[PDB]
């Protein structure tokens, strides 16, 4: 028969979740977001639509910090990935409580891969609305993670999500293949600018602001830090150029 | 379609959308209007406020939720009522706790969580009003607009309601103009009833159904209503 | 009436639906997987393929260590085998704080399979979309294969598959044990049962592998451990020079 | 109360005194202090009669299920960590002292459990008030690899040192071996040293002895 | 989260049946023929080891289980909900008997209970009924030797003899004929062996049936010896071997 | 009892008397209190036998789930878990515990856990009624860096000067060898530690 | 959520009836018919064993009559083990008051507690009834023997003679036809056996489809008896009754 | 203070040969004075017997629970409970009070009524199964029964002699307790038939 969609937790007859399904359309209608993982850190950025002149410039901050070491972004329904975040940074404080060591990436991108796999077993909750791309710098090395509605997960060489993801994942695939060396911070954070430059074509009918944020052994010590000032507009030119 | 996956706010509709947190945006634009705007030394709250009948009263739309903080109000008066009493909390426990004032910033977040609550769970329904919240804290002057979906965000100046796009496009026209309306409130307040007057078309605002708040630099958040705001029409 | 296909209470026909669309979950990753016991060792082979060339290839994997001794292979979805893992592994470290040993392979098996049948028959649960392969060298049963499935079944194998094209792996494991006649490959290294069992993948599935076409896990006294791209290419190499 | 243990070469042996006391009151003459936690798994118990008992048969009946449900034989250890844990949670209060003994699938076993949840391991063990009349004697004799027949009559002569020398012990011996290979073998009043002298004179009263006011017959069926 | 189902899945029909339990019982009617047949002095219960493939260890999956030293329980229907239901069996003999007692409960008893929970599977919130049928045989002291049958709606009943399953119309016919008040445990068991080959398709041989009885005590299976009134189990499970001993003279 | 850690250049080494009373009686004196709660962390026990045993059987399971999850756990780690317990329960528990561990990164490592719950990493950590007696040798002999021999003397002459003087003490002198190179146990009779 | 799948077995219909209760009330109309009949001297509780077989134990069996004291006993009509889950309280029940007033528990007393748990399934819940219905045959000493029914609905009444289950149209309107007030238990017994020998959707009526039960005041004695008839006490007076 | 020694009272069980006997005294008071001459301390359900020594409320409760209990046990069971089976039950019951125990001295009597068997035991307040083939004593006068029966028991003594027995050990320990006395009750029991008989004795 049919309504294999209306509930939540129901296997479709071809095996199917279609409210995760759904779920994901939600993603794909937000914001285009990335990340790229570098030689000894990684680099977040994402698009922010300017609505109006009204918005103050700098002030709606999308990325978030959990504990000290990592950076998570989004795209979909916002509330959603504070709700993801908020329980990340629980899941990271008890972590830290009782092991005394900061939590680690993979140990972290499990722990919110779980929360929202849970959110899929039961007809009384909704999948959450948003693909999040996370990761940081911990005992042995960078990593990247992308999280979707469905719980699932993996590590990334770089990521993208929303209404430009194929541009995004294109420019992506791009510097894998043109770096088997690995890309430093602070190229990544220009080129990080460029991909969402670029992927903003898909959008390009409103204006936009940039924002990026990175973790680096050398850049930043291992602690998450938004990109700001001087080193900021330098990325901003550097896409501005290569986007003619 | 839709009459299908819009029977409470658990479930998404196959293009991705909640319905019922729709739904209730909708209660917002069925609302009077009101309106927020700040320079670099204050932040004003204009409201309309809508009566029932001409022997009734015109509801309350501006609520203190501290000494440097409070919000104008456009749909299900109650559910504002439960927002407000929280961010009233919410404040009282920053300065017992931490002797310190909350953060307008902060105070957005905390909306923003508690109305999320309500859209991801079986049982409960969003809420049905939108918020404009103003204060003056250790960063100067803000104004943030609340919507029931969750969404907070931060503005120089905006507008909620029936007909708040009159407003709205008056402001993000003015902006260079009123930002710059530093240490002078009644220039502002003035500023603030000629942005919600281009939503007018009904009637035109009286001495009990205008109503005014402010908060700033100097000033700690007060509201005006009647003869108080009879110097402003 | 029709909702008798939306949770899991019985059809007029005494079928439970979302049963039987869960296990059609189990294929959703287009991946196969066998394992096979040795003499003193238990071998499980699982296709890994990495389409994305943005994934980190170290991070996929549907093989868990789930206790110094047991090893885990997931078909289906990740997410679900994920959910599976944590709670085998928490599963297996309460069990030996509260009797003192190990947990055994067989007996993992039979809590993971009751856990699934419950959401067989409490409407709130769904099944989880995966079937669970279990190994290791049971201190008193020796080398050990327990797989359980959906509908909370649950037993154990001289060996078995799992996967899209498991009846053609099936079907070749078959054939050579009706040929030797034994019940376990006869070799006394488990290098030696790893190239046999990825020998046979190849026979019945009629592809050839590189060293990141496989994931290999093998389980010995005391041990469960997963195999590297190198230790793969090593078994590979072998192989090559005997065709 | 003496209860020991011993390990054998190929074994293990408990044994234990039959004297139950309330205060300076002997109540029972021959209780038994060898309770079994499955077939191949025995304990000898000390301390609160009632506890020792009570905690046997709460552990062994889990252990049973708890065999029942991995098809497999019970393990010392196994009851070793449900009666520790147990008795630990209850901080002392179930004043349960025993030695567990026991052969299973991974060789034979000789364990102690105190009230308050602390284990021991060793090849010879004794606890209760005879616990040092007993220890005084295995220490004595005790040695590395003792037959059966040897373990038997160290464990024996230990008791004995608690009945006595021990007031809080007497009257007979009770054994248990478990050999790796067999099944175990109770031996109940193994040892009979206090038997009863004839009475000197007989106190059986002639009829009609004692006064009756009333008499009537009482209705059992119903 | 939280299960909210809090309401019963199995009503009432306008026409007055229970559809769960029906379709429960529908689910027992396809499953592999079980049987239990009750002589003088024992009692037989056997099936048939459906091997689901040749690849899998038939013994590592007995569909004959002991609930009690001296009670079996076999089955036909859903194979995971029978699991449980041991479980939950010999759980159960403890702690609402032996716990109590001290001393393993009656068969009627026992039966009585495992008849309580699948009861309960009927009417409780957010549950739906066990797919089995189950056959327990036993026996105590004060009411010798005993055969049940327990269906999905908890309802049981004493048999002399009885099958249930695929072909248990057939295999009840059978029965009638060959059963009398006068019939020796070995009988029992040859007859038992005659019926059940009737319900099966392939090979039929000590490996591919599962077959237990409740008779004498088992004092070699005791594990222990010092204890005049511990005798030994009644239940015992026949060996591959000693199956096939008994089908030459079939 | 009288318990002691010693980090050395290749590691570190626990050591511990066999000794158990209940009163002036030895209720065990071949008693292990050096204890495994992972490959190669182990720790040291004094006070309460039954506490000790509990929060390590609870530690040792506590590492085996975080094992399973995310690898083999820093000594810290463990010390951090031991903490834990020791602190929250402080009102219920009696127990001394010396945590050490080699870590291929950090070489070996000793934390030690006195009675309030508090933590204490050192280069070395004596322990239990017959340290007292040991400060100001410990004090005077020990030094960083030393050799697996000279480590083994060390504690085995510590130990016998503890065991000397505390009628709490006694028995055997157990120790465990933390290294790259693995685990090893070492045993010494009275015989040999009273004439040193 | 949930709600999509709640038969609501507690409400109204239209009418002003209890859907539930109507139809547990038709599945107790197909099964056996049990009747009672309250005598001067005694009490007859009888019943027809719905399905049988020439290998059902009928030594060892019992689905009608139940003992719930020494001095009540039910017949029962409808499912055997929801009528079981009742008993056992029902029994509890009697003994709670017999502990508390060293009293046994007067007949009424215990019928109503046993409808007022029914009753309960019918108002709050959301659990089917039981779908059973009860004729108690008892004796105390405020009102001597006493007959009384209830049903799913939590609704109980008291009867000089009643039947549950199958054809109640046909037996009552036998029963209203022969039943008379000076009747002593040996006529209610061969009553009983007639009205069922008429009713009976089988060919004969034979023993090894009955049940039977008397509670008598043997005169010999001055206490109360109840009887549960053996298979062959049944044949017994089937045959006397001239029914062979 | 001594919940056990505030009611006072005794009870005493023998076996002999195919018989057992169960006696008790009949004292009830509140410290030194007496309240009741008429407390009878042994109670029966179907052939099993049990005495009860200790604080009267509690002795009431567990009759009035071993009553409520044996009366379901046979609703189900189909039978009346056993001695063996009975004890079993009583050590549970106190057993489940571990750390609030009901301050009683339970002794139970009877005869297997398929073995034919006799049997008695003894119970400390929480459970502890004592069972004794020749005698078992409880109350305020313990120490003297046990001085009384160790002299005055023999084995396989038959009813009309047991009874003489058993008589005299609960009289003279009696006789020497404040707490005890004021009546006494001898039940002699046998497969078939139980006689009760009031006996004859001081009233100080
Ligand atoms: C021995 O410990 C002892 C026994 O009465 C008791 C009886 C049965 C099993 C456990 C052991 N316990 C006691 O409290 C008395 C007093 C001194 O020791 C006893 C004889
Ligand atoms: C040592 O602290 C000591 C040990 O009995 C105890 C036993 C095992 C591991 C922890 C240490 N604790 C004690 O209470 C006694 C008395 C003095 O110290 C003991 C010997």
């Amino acid at each position: 028969g049919t309504g294999y969609d209306l509930s939540n937790s129901v296997f479709s007859p071809d095996g199917r979740n279609f409210q995760v399904e759904y779920a994901v359309k939600a993603v794909e209608n937000g914001t285009t977001s990335i990340g790229i993982k570098c030689n000894d850190g990684v680099v977040f950025a994402v698009e922010k639509l300017i609505t109006s002149k009204l918005l103050v410039p700098q002030k709606n901050v999308k990325i978030q910090v959990v504990d000290r070491h990592i950076g998570c972004v989004y795209s979909g329904l916002i509330p959603d990935g504070r709700h993801l975040v908020n329980r990340g940074r629980e899941e990271a404080a008890s972590f830290k409580k009782l092991y005394k060591t900061p939590i680690p990436i993979p140990a972290f991108a499990d722990r919110l891969g779980q929360y929202v796999q849970a959110h899929t077993l039961y007809n009384s909750v909704r999948p959450f609305g948003v693909s999040t791309i996370f990761g940081g710098v911990d005992k042995n090395g960078a990593h990247l993670y992308m999280l979707e509605p469905s719980g699932s997960y993996w590590g990334y060489k770089g990521a993208a999500t929303g209404k430009g993801r194929q541009s995004a994942k294109a420019e992506l695939e791009k510097l894998v293949d043109h770096h088997p060396e690995g890309l430093s911070a602070r190229e990544a954070v220009k080129q990080a600018a460029k991909i969402i430059y670029l992927a903003h074509e898909d959008n390009k009918e409103k204006d936009f602001e940039l924002e990026i944020s990175w973790c680096s052994l050398s850049e930043t010590n291992g602690l998450h830090k938004f990109v700001k000032g001087d080193l900021l507009q330098e990325a901003i030119d550097f896409a501005q150029k290569e986007i003619n | 379609f839709r009459n299908n996956y819009d029977g409470d706010t658990v479930t998404f509709s196959p293009t991705g959308r909640l319905f019922q947190v729709e739904y209730a945006l909708e209660a917002i634009k069925q609302g009077s209007v009101t309106v927020g705007l700040r320079s670099n030394t204050h932040a004003v709250l204009v409201a309309l406020k809508r009566n029932a009948d001409e022997l009734s009263s015109y509801q309350k739309k501006i609520i203190k939720c501290d000494e440097h903080m409070g919000l104008s109000l456009a749909g299900l008066a109650p559910d504002a009522r439960v927002l407000s009493n929280y961010l009233r909390q919410q404040c009282n426990y920053s300065s017992l706790v931490f002797n310190r004032k909350l953060a307008v910033e902060r105070a957005g977040h905390l909306l923003c969580d508690k109305a999320q609550k309500n859209t991801q769970s079986y049982g409960g329904r969003p809420y049905g009003v939108g918020l404009l919240i103003i204060g003056y804290d250790k960063s100067g002057a803000h104004l943030l607009e609340f919507q029931p979906s969750g969404n907070v965000t931060e503005l120089y100046g905006t507008a909620i309601g029936a007909r708040s796009q009159g407003a709205k496009t008056y402001l993000e026209r003015t902006l260079d103009t009123f930002i710059k309306i530093d240490g002078n409130p009644d220039e502002l307040i003035k500023a603030g009833v000629e942005a919600i007057s281009q939503s007018l078309r009904d009637e035109s605002l009286t001495v009990d159904n205008l109503s005014i708040a402010i908060v700033g630099k100097d000033t700690p958040f007060t509201i005006y209503d009647g003869e108080a705001v009879a110097k402003y029409i | 009436a029709g909702y008798d296909r939306h949770i899991t209470i019985f059809s007029p026909e005494g079928r439970l639906y979302q049963v039987e669309y869960a296990f059609k979950a189990t294929n959703q990753t287009n991946i196969n997987s066998l394992a096979v016991r040795g003499k003193d060792c238990t071998v499980v082979i699982s296709q890994k393929k990495v389409p994305d060339k943005l994934l980190d290839p170290t991070t996929v994997s549907y093989i868990f260590c789930i206790s110094r001794t047991i090893g885990m292979v997931v078909n289906g979805p990740i997410p679900d085998a994920r959910n599976a893992a944590l709670r085998a592994k928490a599963e297996a470290a309460e069990f030996r704080y509260k009797y003192g040993y190990d947990m055994p392979c067989d007996v993992l098996a039979k809590r993971m399979a009751n856990l699934s049948q419950i959401y067989t028959q409490r409407a709130y649960m769904r099944p989880l979309g995966v079937i669970l392969t279990f190994v290791s060298v049971d201190e008193e049963l020796g080398p050990s294969i327990y797989k359980t499935d959906p509908a909370g079944y649950y037993v154990g194998y001289k060996a078995t598959a799992t996967g899209p094209k498991q009846q053609e792996i099936t079907t070749n494991l078959e054939n050579h044990f009706k040929k030797s006649k034994i019940d376990h490959i006869n070799e006394e290294s488990w290098e030696k049962v790893v190239e046999f069992a990825i020998t046979h993948m190849i026979d019945a599935l009629g592809t050839e592998f590189s060293k990141n076409d496989l994931e290999v896990g093998v389980a010995t006294k005391d041990k469960f451990f997963t195999l590297s791209a190198e230790n793969i290419e090593e078994r590979l190499v072998a192989i090559a020079e005997q065709d | 109360t003496t209860i020991v243990g011993v390990k054998f070469n190929n074994g293990v042996v408990i044994a234990a005194d039959t004297r139950s006391t309330q205060g300076p009151i002997v109540a029972d003459k021959n209780c038994a202090k060898l309770h079994r936690i499955s077939p191949k798994i025995w304990c000898a118990g000390a301390g609160t009669a009632a506890d020792t008992e009570a905690v046997t048969q709460l552990i062994g009946s889990n252990i049973e299920l708890h065999s029942l449900y991995t098809s497999r034989e019970p393990r010392v250890v196994s009851a070793l960590q449900m009666l520790k844990q147990h008795l630990f949670k209850y901080q002392g209060h179930i004043g349960a002292y025993l030695i567990v003994a026991g052969v299973d699938p991974t060789g034979s076993h000789l364990f102690s459990i105190h009230a308050h949840g602390s284990t021991d391991v060793g090849y010879y063990l004794s606890l209760g008030s005879g616990s040092l009349a007993a220890m005084a004697v295995l220490e004595s004799h005790w040695k590395q690899d003792l037959t059966k027949e040897e373990a038997i009559k160290l464990a024996s002569d230990a008791i004995q040192a608690g009945i006595w020398n021990d007031l809080g012990s007497g009257s007979n011996v009770d054994v248990c071996v478990m050999e790796i290979g067999k099944d175990a073998e109770y031996l109940r009043n193994y040892l009979t040293p206090n038997v009863r002298e004839e009475k000197q004179k007989s106190y059986k009263f002639p009829r009609g002895t004692t006064a009756v006011l009333k008499e009537s017959i009482v209705n059992i069926c119903d | 989260m939280t299960d909210r189902y809090s309401f019963s899945l199995t009503t009432f029909s306008p026409s007055g049946k229970l559809g769960q339990i029906d379709y429960a019982l529908t689910a027992v009617k396809q499953g592999v023929t079980s049987l239990g047949i009750k002589a003088t002095n024992g009692v037989v219960i056997a099936t048939e080891k459906k091997s689901s493939s040749p690849l899998a260890m038939s013994e590592t999956l007995s569909k004959v289980s002991l609930l009690t030293p001296d009670i079996g329980a076999v089955y036909s229907g859903m194979g995971p909900d029978y699991r449980v239901l041991v479980d939950k069996s010999r759980k159960v003999a403890h702690t609402s008997y032996k716990r109590i007692y001290g001393e393993y409960p009656p068969t009627k008893l026992l039966v009585s209970e495992v008849a309580k929970i699948m009861q309960e599977a009927t009417q409780s919130g957010g549950v739906r009924p066990f797919g089995v049928s189950l056959l327990i045989a036993g026996h105590d002291e004060f009411n010798g030797f005993s055969l049940y049958q327990v269906d999905p709606s908890g309802s049981y009943f004493p048999w002399k003899a009885t099958a249930i399953g695929k072909g248990s119309v057939a295999a009840k016919t059978f029965l009638e004929k060959r059963w009398n008040d006068e019939l020796e445990l070995e009988d029992a068991i040859h007859i038992a062996l005659l019926t059940l080959k009737e319900s099966v398709e392939g090979e039929f041989n000590g490996d591919t049936i599962e077959l237990a009885i409740i008779g004498d005590e088992n004092p070699d299976l005791l594990g222990y010896t010092g204890i005049p009134t511990d005798k030994g189990p009644r239940f015992r499970k026949l060996t591959s071997q000693e199956i096939n001993d008994r089908l030459e003279a079939l | 009892t009288s318990i002691m850690a010693v980090t050395f250049k290749d590691g570190v080494i626990l050591g511990a008397d066999s000794r158990t009373t209940t009163g002036a009686y030895i209720a065990n004196r071949v008693t292990d209190k050096l204890t495994r709660v992972h490959d190669k962390i182990w720790c040291c026990r004094s006070g309460s036998a039954a506490d000790t045993q509990a929060i390590a059987d609870i530690v040792q399971y506590h590492l085996e789930l975080y094992t399973s999850q995310y690898g083999t756990p820093s000594t810290e780690t463990a010390a951090s878990v031991f903490k834990e317990l020791c602190y929250e329960n402080k009102d219920n528990l009696t127990a001394g515990i010396i945590v050490a561990g080699y870590d291929d990164k950090n070489k070996g490592e000793v934390y030690t856990i006195p009675l309030g719950g508090s933590v204490h990493k050192l280069p070395y950590a004596i322990a239990g009624s017959g340290s007292t007696f040991i400060y100001g040798y410990c004090d005077k002999n020990f030094r960083e860096n030393m050799s697996k021999e000279e480590t083994v003397d060390f504690i085995k002459h510590s130990l016998s000067q503890a065991i000397k003087w505390d009628g709490s003490s006694g028995g055997v002198i157990r120790m465990v060898v933390l290294t790259a190179a693995g685990v090893e146990r070492l045993i010494f009779y009275p015989d040999e530690y009273e004439q040193l | 959520g949930s709600r999509r799948y709640d038969s609501r077995t507690t409400i109204f219909s239209p009418e002003g009836r209890l859907y539930q209760v109507e139809y547990a009330l038709e599945s107790i109309s197909h099964a056996g018919t049990a009747i009672g009949i309250m005598a001067s001297d005694g009490i007859v509780l009888a019943a027809e064993r719905k399905v049988t077989s020439t290998l059902l134990e009928q030594d060892t069996s019992t689905e009608k009559l139940y003992k719930l004291n020494d001095k009540i006993a039910v017949a029962v009509a409808g499912l055997t083990a929801d009528a079981e889950i009742l008993i056992n309280t029902a029994r509890i029940h009697a003994q709670n008051y017999l502990k508390t007033y060293n009293e046994d528990i007067p007949v009424e007393i215990l019928v109503r507690r046993l409808s007022d748990i029914k009753q309960g399934y019918t108002q709050h819940g959301g659990l089917r009834p039981f779908g059973v219905s009860f004729i108690y045959a008892g004796y105390d000493d405020r009102y001597g023997y006493q007959l009384y029914t209830s049903n799913p609905s939590g609704n109980y009444t008291g009867w000089k003679a009643i039947s549950v289950g199958a054809n109640t149209s046909a037996a009552q309107t036998l029963l209203q036809m022969d039943y008379k007030d000076d009747m002593k238990v040996d006529d209610a017994i061969e009553l009983a056996l007639k009205t069922l020998s008429k009713t009976t959707d089988s060919s004969a009526l034979t023993y090894d489809r009955l049940e039977f039960a008397t509670i008598r005041k043997g005169a010999n004695d001055g206490e109360v008896y109840q009887k549960i008839f053996k298979p062959q006490e049944i044949k017994d007076i089937l045959v006397k009754t001239g029914i062979t | 203070s001594d919940p056990s020694s505030i009611n006072g009272g005794i009870v005493v069980a023998m076996t002999g040969k195919d018989c057992v006997a169960i006696a008790c005294d009949l004292r009830l008071g509140s410290q030194s004075l007496g309240v009741s001459n008429k407390f009878e301390k042994i109670f029966h359900y179907g052939h099993v017997f049990l005495g009860i020594t200790g604080l009267a409320t509690d002795v009431t409760t567990l009759n009035e629970m071993f009553r409520y209990k044996t009366n379901l046990y046979k609703l189900k069971e189909e039978r009346a409970i056993e001695p063996e089976t009975f004890t079993q039950l009583v050590s549970s019951s106190l057993y489940e009070r571990r750390f609030g125990p009901y301050f009683v001295g339970p002794v139970v009597a009877g005869i297997n009524s398929k073995s034919g068997k006799p049997f008695i035991a003894g119970f400390d307040l929480i459970g502890c199964i004592d069972e004794a083939k020749d005698f078992i004593v409880s109350g305020t006068a313990s120490d003297q029964l046990f001085g009384m029966c160790e002299s005055l028991y023999e084995p396989n003594l038959e009813p009309e002699d047991l009874f003489e027995t058993i008589s005299q050990a609960l009289l003279n320990a009696a006789d020497r307790d404040a707490l005890s006395g004021w009546g006494a009750v001898v039940y002699i029991i046998k497969k078939d038939e139980v006689v009760k008989r009031y006996l004859k004795m001081r009233q100080d």
